[PDB]
């Protein structure tokens, strides 16, 4: 991105924070949404979650966050995405992938507390492979 | 910058196609970067250098029982070790508890992992050190070192350390 643009979205992607879960909703997609929860007796995976947060390669996502209870953040190094997730406010930045794969997020440098780990994981993929998971999540996540 | 370092560089940019999939999050160096002489111990308490790892390629890891992502990738990275360790390459996974010298210790017998030694600085300056040239952002983190001690490419989360994508990386990395 060039900073002084104002990034325009070719899709939008809601995630709301819980405790202690995200939430995506896709408005342009149909309006389906889903939960994305630290996935078990996936062996032999060790890492990630039932439901990933999607997105084609090489398109700019914008991403809406709020939190539904407290302050949630949502930080995602390699996509430049640090920002809070907060009750009755919507706020909003802008990302673009230019590699497919998956992509999981950190703790926080401080030590936190006790079932509180809230896991973000986005899969990039290509435009066809991203048309096709989207008609499959519309009836599945409906 | 400094010289010695570009090589590393020249590495980055031959083996970035393969930074993807699920290793897709690193972040291949664009500039040289020779990385701090991290100090820490290992399991006999005895002092360690990354200095000491010169002349093969490292997967430098930090990790902390606290950090759910940083335990649960810990058997993708034994596994990593079990594959390709040799006189080219090491994985080097530094626990930074704080607190608790034995939980750690404990994790990974747990885990029956017992490919990885055990690493360790009690108090937490590798991340520190790392932070501070910006390569530390929060847990996991992991870096790719040359021989000579310079940036490869660093993750700044978790991935499937062992996973063909990853394997296939390492190996255009060293050898």
């Amino acid at each position: 991105f060039l900073e002084l643009d104002v990034p325009k979205a070719d899709l939008t992607i809601k995630a709301t924070g819980k405790q202690w879960y995200w939430s995506y909703a896709y408005p342009d997609n149909g309006k389906f949404e889903f939960d994305s929860l630290m996935a078990q007796d996936k062996q032999p995976r060790l890492l990630g979650v039932d439901n990933e947060m999607v997105v084609p390669v090489n398109k700019v996502i914008r991403v809406q966050v709020t939190g539904a209870d407290v302050i949630h953040a949502f930080a995602l190094p390699a996509f430049g995405v640090k920002i809070d997730a907060i009750p009755g406010r919507l706020n909003e930045t802008w990302f673009k992938a230019a590699k497919t794969g998956m992509f999981y997020g950190q703790c926080s440098e401080l030590s936190g507390k006790d079932h509180a780990f809230m896991p973000i994981a986005i899969r990039v993929v290509e435009d066809k492979e991203f048309a096709s998971w989207v008609e499959t999540a519309k009836k599945k996540f409906a | 910058g400094d010289p010695a370092c570009r090589a590393a560089v020249a590495t980055a940019q031959k083996i970035a196609p393969l930074a993807h999939g699920e290793v897709a999050a690193l972040t291949m160096a664009s500039a040289p970067l020779k990385l701090p002489d991290l100090a820490f111990e290992d399991a006999d308490g005895k002092p360690k250098k990354l200095s000491d790892f010169r002349g093969k390629t490292l997967l430098v890891n930090l990790w902390a029982t606290w950090c759910v992502p940083s335990r649960k990738e810990m058997p993708a990275l034994d596994e990593l070790q079990g594959k390709l360790s040799g006189p080219n390459f090491e994985v080097v996974a530094i626990n930074i508890d704080t607190r608790d010298p034995e939980k750690p210790k404990t994790f990974l017998k747990e885990a029956n992992l017992t490919r990885l030694g055990y690493f360790n600085d009690q108090k937490a300056k590798v991340f520190q050190d790392l932070k501070a040239i910006g390569r530390a952002l929060g847990m996991p983190t992991s870096v790719l070192v040359d021989p000579q001690g310079c940036e490869i490419a660093t993750i700044a989360g978790p991935a499937e350390w062992a996973s063909e994508d990853a394997l296939k990386l390492i190996r255009a990395a060293t050898g």
